[PDB]
């Protein structure tokens, strides 16, 4: 991707106003309920999942993980090379799972931001997640 | 397939948000066109196709009325949406890959408008429902 | 959904290629593991998981026997494949994104083995059938 | 992608032995019958489609189009930038269509090559088409 200055500003703004501790756990628990086959990773009901500290911890890690991408928007695939290997090689996370998660991150953000999550905002945010998802799932390009 | 649990969840959610169907459609349609530019071409016959557009607004009512129809026909989406499938396949020739795109935009809009009602449990059943709606709209394609 | 035309085409094709089901499965399973490495993990309990493997061969017979079951249950895939859905969802915990991958490998193998029989018209109906099979296997997932 | 020498050799071999005039029309007519919504592009029955000279011409163009990618495997996204614009901007081809087509190219090749289309062969071939498909559909990475 060739980022426009407006995209960089939008992504920077979203991340600076996001409360990771709130958004992270929500996005991951939402992902575990909507695509329950992802639950296998955090077992090492819905109510249970939502309050599970292990789920919360990784959800927060995911958001901090996106931050290094936000820090260097032009070196994303390189930035996530190691995390990609970890999730496939050691964790056996199916590469399709990154896209499912992300949609859940976008949906939880949309709920937090409400009408401030404009179309232009959604476009920039989803484009940034797409690039990260490609690097994690190691897509051919 | 939709279970009785899924059907009940979708009817309960629609009962709660249905009042805002027009606004949901205008917003979902606006987002689609902007975020997935390959979709703009189907609406190029309209004088104005931007988020603010009066055409977008009018059609958004029709899109969510089709979703309302889907909710009433939830027990048999194939039969209930057959005429809309025929229309999209034969008359409008809308590439079927786009149904899941509009569905995602509808989930995003419902989330921005009803954060309280759109819980993860409402989301799983509505997503299975929208997948069923997309498969039903794809009925006449091949 | 599968039309009577689709059902007849799938039964006619299976009538023709069914004799080679074991060989089709061994080959499809081999390809999947090699071309989509994320799938290898589900079979790591086997001593040998390479194209030549005796485990691959034995399981390939079981995979195409499930496809043969699907052909016999073509009128109601959901009910016919419910037990296999339960098994993949709950006991094996196979990520459902992989069903379409094995399906593509099965199409590739049938094409290498029956170029004459696997015409574009046999392909469209078999592809709609395999999509139905994947959706049925996904029944117990959420 | 970082191509291995073996991948380069496989792709080079496949393309040098492929009869474009035969494979091209077959792949495109197969695509038009299996995903009939793609027919809209060549109307400006199955039997009719298979013998349609317009369909054949573009199918052959597709294969010659892949050849420039084969010529510079390390500059694929750049190579297809213009063709990408043409298909989206001027032709309104849905980006999902490139993946459908591609699967049809792979399937027709598999039929021609028979058992010579080994798993390793399929992997290298599909990986090359994936990269081309990403450039044509203009995927975020
Ligand atoms: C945007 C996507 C993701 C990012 C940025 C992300 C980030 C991370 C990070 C920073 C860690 C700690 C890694 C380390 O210890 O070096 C990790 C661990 C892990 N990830 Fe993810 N992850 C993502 C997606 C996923 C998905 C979709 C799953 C499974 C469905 C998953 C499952 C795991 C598990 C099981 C661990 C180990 C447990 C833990 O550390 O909490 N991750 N991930
Ligand atoms: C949730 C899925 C969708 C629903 C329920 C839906 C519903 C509708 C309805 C009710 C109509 C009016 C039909 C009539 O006149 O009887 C229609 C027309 C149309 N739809 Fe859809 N549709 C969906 C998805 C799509 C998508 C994905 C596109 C394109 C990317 C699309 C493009 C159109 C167009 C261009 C028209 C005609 C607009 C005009 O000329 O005024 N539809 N749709
Ligand atoms: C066309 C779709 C598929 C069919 C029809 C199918 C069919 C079968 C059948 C008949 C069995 C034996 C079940 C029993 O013991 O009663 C089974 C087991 C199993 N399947 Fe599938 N399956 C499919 C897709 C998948 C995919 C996509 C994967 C993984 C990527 C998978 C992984 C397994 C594994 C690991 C076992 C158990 C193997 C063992 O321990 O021996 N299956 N499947
Ligand atoms: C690997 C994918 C493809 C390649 C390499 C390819 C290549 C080409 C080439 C070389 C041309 C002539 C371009 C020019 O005049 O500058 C062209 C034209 C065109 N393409 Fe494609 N194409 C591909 C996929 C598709 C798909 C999937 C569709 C539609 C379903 C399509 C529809 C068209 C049409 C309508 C034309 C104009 C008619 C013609 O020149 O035959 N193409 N393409």
């Amino acid at each position: 991707v060739e980022w426009t200055d407006k995209e960089r500003s939008i992504i920077s703004d979203i991340f600076s106003h996001m409360d990771y501790d709130d958004i992270g756990p929500k996005a991951l628990s939402r992902c575990l309920i909507v695509y329950p086959w992802t639950q296998r990773h955090f077992s090492g009901n819905a109510e249970a999942i939502i309050g599970n500290a292990n789920v919360a911890a990784h959800g927060i890690k995911v958001l901090h993980g996106l931050d290094r991408g936000v820090k260097n928007m032009d070196n994303i695939a390189a930035t996530y090379a190691d995390l990609s290997t970890l999730h496939s090689e050691k964790l056996h996370v199916d590469p399709d799972n990154f896209k499912l998660l992300s949609d859940c991150i976008t949906i939880v953000l949309a709920a937090k931001m409400g009408h401030a999550f404009t179309a232009e905002t959604q476009g920039a945010f989803q484009k940034f997640l797409a690039v990260v998802v490609s690097a994690l799932g190691k897509q051919y390009h | 397939s939709l279970s009785d649990k899924d059907k009940a969840a979708v009817r309960a959610l629609w009962s709660k948000i249905g009042k805002s169907a027009d606004a949901i459609g205008n917003d979902a349609l606006s987002r689609m066109i902007v975020v997935y530019p390959q979709t703009k071409t189907y609406f190029s016959h309209w004088p104005d196709v931007t988020p603010g557009s009066p055409h977008i607004k009018a059609h958004g009512k029709k899109v969510m009325g089709g979703i309302a129809l889907a909710v009433s026909k939830i027990d048999d989406l194939k039969t209930g949406l057959m005429e809309l499938s025929e229309q999209h396949a034969y008359k409008l020739r809308v590439d079927p890959a786009n149904f899941k795109i509009l569905n995602h935009c509808i989930l995003v809009v419902i989330s921005t408008m009803f954060p309280k009602e759109f819980t993860p449990e409402a989301h799983v059943s509505l997503d299975k429902f929208l997948s069923g709606v997309a498969l039903a709209l794809a009925e006449r394609y091949r």
